C-alpha cells in the first residue's frame, strides 16, 4: 500500500549522519584514526517525490510490527532483520522450481526466443536437394 | 506482524515486503537494504523537558530490547537523565557495553533530580524508541544522551557541529507533580515552564551572568519569569530583576 | 533416512508454547503490554502421521551434531543455524550454472516447451505461396 | 557433524538436510524453518528429584554453550537449584542477562542445599540440554527454572496455567551419597524417596497441615513415610502419625 | 587483481589449527568430552601454487577494509561477514530477472538447445501424406 | 571499503569479491567460505619482547572491536601482559567472557611490570590484530595470551604440542624508555636485549640453575650478558660468572 503521512508536522529535509565512509594515509589504523565522535559523515536530503515525509510516516508505522518482533525475540538474538529480508527475497523467487513463462518465475527467455525462431532459417531455409 | 519495508515505486514511497515484489524489482546487493532512525522532532512533537518527559514512564516485568540502525537524523533536542530515588539509589540502569550517546545533538537537555521511579525500566509511553549511537532501545539508560525516534527499513533502488548542554534539576520525576528548574550555576536557578525554548534559556543564562543576577551568597536563588515575557517547529523559523529564596525577572 | 523412535516411552501429544502471536489497541506498546510471563500462546498437536513421536526421536538424534557444533563455535557466534540452512539451500540449487533439464537444476521449461512446439504451427502451417 | 533437519515426506517425518532435497521440495520463506525444544519427560525418564539430579554433574575445563529455540513443550516437572559449598560459596553461576526460567512448569522442584561441587559448571551427563525461556544451555544456572530436553530443527511444508513450587533440602549434592528432604515448613520435613510423585507430595503436605502434624516447637521435625504406603508416565494416568527428631507416618 | 607478496619474508609452510573435526563413544557429551585445550586438529599446508605466501599477503591487505568495517559497526553487530558474502553472491546472480543467454544470467540452455533442434526431426522428418 | 575475498584462479591466489565472479565460479555451500588468521611471525617481523612491544600503544576515544576467525597458525612467539600503573591500578582490561588465549604457542612471553599507560586501550600501531582463541581483537586484554596477526577471508573451490612460559619484568612500559629483565627466579634476573632468542633464554636459564648462579640471599641479583656472546627466521634455521646488585656473565 501507499504511505499517508498523518503526523502533525513534517520536516521536509533530512539532515542525516551515517558511517558509510579511500582512507587518508594511516587514518584506518585504530591507534591513529579518529575518535568515536569523528567517524560520521553528514548529508542533506530534500523532499523530492515526497520521500522524506513518506519516510517519517513509514518509520512511525513500522513501530508496532518492530515492537512485536522485539517482544517475541530474546535479547540473545542471533540473526539480523535485513539479512533475513534478503534471504526471504531469494526464497520467494528461487525457493522452488522455476516454471518458465510463469508469473512467479523471474526468467526471461527473450533472447532465447529470438535465438530459436531466428535460427529456424537454418533448417527451413536450407531445404534443397 | 511482519516488519514492513519501504520501496520506491512510481516516484513515491510505498510500504511493501520482499514477498510482494515483482520480477522487475531487482535486489542485487545487501547495500540496497538500509535501516534509518527518524526523530520524533520531525513529526512536530513538543520538545521541551516538561512535555518530553511526560511521554516516558516506569514499568516492571518487561525486559528491555534493542535493535540496530545504520543512519540517523541530526537532532535539535536530546536528553540525558540522572535520576535517583529519595533514598539515593539509581533509577536508571547503566548503559550496556558499547552503547554511546546519540551522536548529533544541538541541545542536550541534561536532567538530574529525584523521583519515586515506580518501575524497573523507563519506557516510551507512545511505543517509540530511545535512539542512541546507531542503536535503538525500548528503555532509557542512565546518563546516556538519546533522541526519541522510530526506525524504518528500506530497499534502495539499484555545516559545523556544535552541541550545548542545558542542565536541569527535577523533583517528583515520573509522577504527575514533577517540578523542573533550569540551572544557571550551582546556586542560581530559573523555574522552568514548557514555553521556554532552548534559545530563550541560553539567552536568559547569558543575561543573568552579564547583569550580575547570579547568587552572590551561599544560599539558593531561584528566579521566576513573569508571564508577560514571551518570544512553530525548530526547522521552519529591557529586563528588570528584583528579589522577593524566590525572585522575579520582569 | 527415516526416524525410528527408540525411546522408552513416547508422549504422543505435544502441548506446546511459542511466541508467534493483529494487536488489541495499545497492547503492542511495551509500557502497556503484557509481562514476560504473558507473551506465550499455546497449542496442542496430536500424533497424526506419527509426527510427534518422530519429532521426539529427531530432537534426541540432533543432540550429538548440535553439541559438536557448539563445541567448535565460540560463544561470540555471529550467525544463526536456521539462516545458514536457508543460505545453504539456495547455494545448493543456485550456487552454480543451472543447466536446463539437468538433475541439479530446478528449472522446468514445461510451458516453454508447449509454447515453441505449439507455435511451430505459425511457420510450418503458413508455408503457402 | 552437520546438524540434521526434519522434513515431512510420504506422510512421515524424515531426517535430511538442505543439500539432499529435490527440486519438488519448496522452501519459499524462513517461516518454514523452525527450532523446537522437546522435554526428556516425553521420552519416559524418571522425573523425581533423586532420579533427575543423578543425570547432572560438575566438570571443569569446558566453557558453557547456548543455542536458541523458538517453541517448547509444557512441562510437568521443572527444576530450580540453589546449591552452595560447605564454606558458603555458590556452586552455580548466576543466570546471564536475559535468561529467564522455563515458561511452562506444572511443578517446579526447587532444591536448596550443599555439596562439594567438584567442578566449575554442572553439565548433563547424558548430553541433553537444560531448557530455559527459548534458550537451551549445556550448564545449569543458579536459581533459574529449567526443564531437561533436546532441540530439533524442522522444515515445515509450505487450558489454564498453574505452577506449584515444591521445595527440597539437599546434602551431599553431586556425590553418590546425596540426601533429600521435602520441606513442609521451615521446621517440618519429610525424608524423600524416588517413588514420591508430585501429587503425593502435595497431598502429604495438605495432610500434615490440616492434621496438625507440623512442628510446634523451635526444633526440626522430620517425618518418614513407612514403605507400606504407595499409590506410569504423567500423561497416561487413614494415616497415623506418631513421634519416635525423627518420626513415622503410617 | 593478483596477490603480490611484499613482505620482508614468507614462511612457505602453514602449520595450522582448527576445530572442524564421527565421534568416539561419549566424547561428544560436554561432561565427558575434551577440555578447551583439546578440541583442535592440526594440519600442514605447503606452498603449492604459491598459495601460502599469497595467503599471507592477502590477510595483510585485508586489514584496512576489515578495520574500516569494524570502525563503522557497533560491537552489537548482528550479522556475520561470510554469511553476508554468501547472500551477496546469490543476489548478484539471482537478485533480478535472469535473461537467458545474457552475460549476467547463469543459465545454460545447452541440453535444452539439443533437445529442441534434436527433436525437430519429429515434425520436419514426419511430413508425409 | 569492501572486505576482499581470496579465490583460486589459474593455479594462483587472487583477490576478488562475490560481485566479480563468473558463472563458471560455483559456490554451492557455506563450507567453501573460510576465515583464517595469519601470524605476523610468518612475514619476518622481529619477535623478541623489546621489538614486539614497540608495535603496541595506548589510545583513548576508540572503542575496541572484535571479529571471528575459524582457523589459525601455530605460533612460535605469543605474549601475555600483566601491566600496572605506578599507583597499582590495572592498565589492561580483563578479557571479556569467552575470550581464551591463543591456542598454539611454542613460547609464551609473559611480561609483568609497570608503565604510565597513557590510554584506555592498547592498540596495534601498525593496524594489525591481536589473535586470541578463534577471535581477533584490536586491543590487548589483561593476562590473555595472544599472537599478533591478520585475518583473510577465502572462497575454497568445490607433531606434539609443547608450550614454554618465559617470564619478564618491565619498567616504563609504553614509553620510549622501557627496560626489560628476564626472570630466572623471583630473585635472579638477566638484563634483556633484543638479540636474545627464546632458545638462548632457556639455555641461559638452565646454565644459571645448574651452575648455582642463582641468588643465594634475600636480595635481588641481576646478571648482564657481555656483548661477546652471540649465537634468520624461526622456520628456516664455557661461561664465566663473577659478581660486580649487578654482575656479568662472560
Ligand atoms: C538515489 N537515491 C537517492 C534518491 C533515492 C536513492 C536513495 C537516497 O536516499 C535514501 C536515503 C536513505 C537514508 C538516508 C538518507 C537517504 C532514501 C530512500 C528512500 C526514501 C528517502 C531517502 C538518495
Ligand atoms: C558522501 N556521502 C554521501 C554520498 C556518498 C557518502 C555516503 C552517504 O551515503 C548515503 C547515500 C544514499 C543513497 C545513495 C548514495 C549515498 C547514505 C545514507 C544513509 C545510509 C547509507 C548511505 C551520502
Ligand atoms: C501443517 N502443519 C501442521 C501439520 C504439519 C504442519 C506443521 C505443524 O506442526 C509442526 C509443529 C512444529 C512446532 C510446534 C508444533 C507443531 C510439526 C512439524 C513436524 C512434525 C511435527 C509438528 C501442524
Ligand atoms: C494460534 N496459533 C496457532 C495457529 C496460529 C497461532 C500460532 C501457532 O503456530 C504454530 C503453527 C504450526 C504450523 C502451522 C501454523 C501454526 C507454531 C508452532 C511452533 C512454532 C511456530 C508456529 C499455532
Ligand atoms: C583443495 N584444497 C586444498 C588446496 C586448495 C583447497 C583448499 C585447502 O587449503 C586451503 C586452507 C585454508 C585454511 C587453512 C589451511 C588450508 C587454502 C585456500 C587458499 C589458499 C591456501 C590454502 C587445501
Ligand atoms: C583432518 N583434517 C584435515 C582434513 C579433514 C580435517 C579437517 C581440516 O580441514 C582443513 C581442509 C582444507 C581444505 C580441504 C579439506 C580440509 C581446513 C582448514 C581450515 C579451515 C577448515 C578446514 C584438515
Ligand atoms: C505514530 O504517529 C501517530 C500520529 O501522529 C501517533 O499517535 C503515534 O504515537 C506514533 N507512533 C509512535 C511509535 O511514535
Ligand atoms: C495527579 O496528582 C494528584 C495530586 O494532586 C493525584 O491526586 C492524582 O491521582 C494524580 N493523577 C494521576 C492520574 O496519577
Ligand atoms: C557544581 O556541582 C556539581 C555537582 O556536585 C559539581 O560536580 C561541580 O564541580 C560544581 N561546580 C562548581 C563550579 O562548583
Ligand atoms: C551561561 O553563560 C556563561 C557565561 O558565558 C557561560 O559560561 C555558560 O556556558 C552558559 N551556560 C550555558 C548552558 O550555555
Ligand atoms: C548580589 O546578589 C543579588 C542577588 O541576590 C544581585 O541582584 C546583586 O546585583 C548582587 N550585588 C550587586 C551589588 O549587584
Ligand atoms: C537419546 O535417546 C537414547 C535412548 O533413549 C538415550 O540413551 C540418550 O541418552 C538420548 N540422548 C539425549 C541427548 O538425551
Ligand atoms: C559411592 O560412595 C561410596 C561411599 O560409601 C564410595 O566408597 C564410592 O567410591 C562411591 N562410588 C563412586 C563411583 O563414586
Ligand atoms: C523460611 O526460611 C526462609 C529461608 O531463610 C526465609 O526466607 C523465609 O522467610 C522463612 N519463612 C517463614 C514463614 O519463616
Ligand atoms: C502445603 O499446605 C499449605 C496449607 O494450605 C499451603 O499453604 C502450602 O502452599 C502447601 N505447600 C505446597 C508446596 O503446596
Ligand atoms: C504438637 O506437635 C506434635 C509433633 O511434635 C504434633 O503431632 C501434635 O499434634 C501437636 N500438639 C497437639 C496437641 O496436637
Ligand atoms: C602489511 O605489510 C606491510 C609491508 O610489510 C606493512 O608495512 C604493514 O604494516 C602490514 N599491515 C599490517 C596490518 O600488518
Ligand atoms: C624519548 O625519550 C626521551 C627521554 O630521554 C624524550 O626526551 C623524548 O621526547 C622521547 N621521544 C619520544 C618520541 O617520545
Ligand atoms: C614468585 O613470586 C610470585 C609473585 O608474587 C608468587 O606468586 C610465587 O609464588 C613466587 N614463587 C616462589 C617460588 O617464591
Ligand atoms: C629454568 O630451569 C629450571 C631448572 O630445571 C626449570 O625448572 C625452569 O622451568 C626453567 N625455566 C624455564 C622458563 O624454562
Ligand atoms: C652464592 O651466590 C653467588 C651469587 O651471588 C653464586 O655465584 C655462588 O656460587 C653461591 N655460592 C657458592 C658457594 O657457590
Amino acid at each position: 500500500e501507499a504511505i499517508v503521512n498523518a503526523q502533525p508536522k513534517c520536516n521536509p529535509n533530512l539532515h542525516y549522519w551515517t558511517t558509510q565512509d579511500a582512507a587518508i594515509g594511516l587514518a584506518w589504523i585504530p591507534y591513529f584514526g579518529p575518535a568515536a565522535e569523528g567517524i560520521y559523515i553528514e548529508g542533506l536530503m530534500h523532499n523530492q517525490d515526497g520521500l522524506i515525509c513518506g519516510l517519517r510516516q513509514l518509520a512511525n508505522e513500522t513501530t508496532q510490527a518492530l515492537q512485536l518482533f522485539l517482544r517475541a525475540t530474546t535479547e540473545l538474538r542471533t540473526f539480523s532483520i535485513l539479512n533475513r529480508k534478503a534471504i526471504d527475497f531469494l526464497l520467494q523467487r528461487w525457493g522452488g522450481t522455476c516454471h518458465i513463462l510463469g508469473p512467479d518465475c523471474c526468467i526471461e527467455p527473450a533472447d532465447w526466443t529470438k535465438n530459436i525462431t531466428d535460427k529456424i532459417d537454418q533448417i527451413i531455409h536450407d531445404f534443397v536437394d | 506482524r511482519s516488519i514492513p519495508l519501504g520501496v520506491i515505486h512510481n516516484s513515491a514511497l510505498q510500504v511493501s515486503d520482499v514477498d510482494k515484489l515483482v520480477c522487475r524489482d531487482k535486489l542485487s546487493s545487501t547495500n540496497q537494504l538500509r535501516s534509518v532512525g527518524l526523530n520524533l522532532e520531525g513529526n512536530g512533537v513538543a520538545t521541551d523537558v516538561p512535555s518530553a518527559t511526560k511521554r516516558w514512564g516506569f514499568r516492571s516485568g518487561v525486559p528491555p530490547k534493542v535493535v540496530n540502525y545504520e543512519a540517523g537524523e541530526w537532532a535539535e533536542n536530546c536528553y540525558n537523565l540522572e535520576i535517583k530515588k529519595p533514598d539515593g539509589s539509581e533509577c536508571l540502569p547503566a548503559a550496556p557495553d558499547g552503547i554511546r550517546g546519540f551522536p548529533r545533538c544541538r541541545y542536550v537537555h541534561k536532567v538530574s533530580g529525584t523521583g519515586p521511579c515506580a518501575g524497573d525500566f523507563a519506557f516510551h509511553k507512545e511505543g517509540a524508541f530511545f535512539l542512541y549511537d546507531r542503536l535503538a532501545s525500548t528503555v532509557i539508560y542512565r546518563g546516556t544522551t538519546f533522541a526519541e525516534g522510530v526506525v524504518a527499513f528500506l530497499i534502495l533502488p539499484q555545516s559545523g557541529y556544535y552541541s550545548t548542554t542545558i542542565r536541569y534539576q527535577a523533583t517528583g520525576f515520573g509522577t504527575n507533580e514533577t517540578e523542573y528548574l533550569f540551572e544557571v550555576d550551582n546556586l542560581t536557578y530559573v523555574q522552568l515552564e514548557s514555553r521556554f525554548t532552548p534559545q530563550f534559556l541560553l539567552q536568559l543564562n547569558e543575561t543573568i551572568y552579564t547583569s550580575g543576577k547570579r547568587s552572590n551568597t551561599t544560599g539558593k536563588l531561584i528566579w521566576k519569569v513573569n508571564p508577560e515575557i514571551d518570544t512553530w517547529a525548530f526547522w521552519e523559523t529591557e529586563l528588570s530583576f528584583t528579589v522577593v529564596x524566590x525572585x522575579x525577572x520582569x
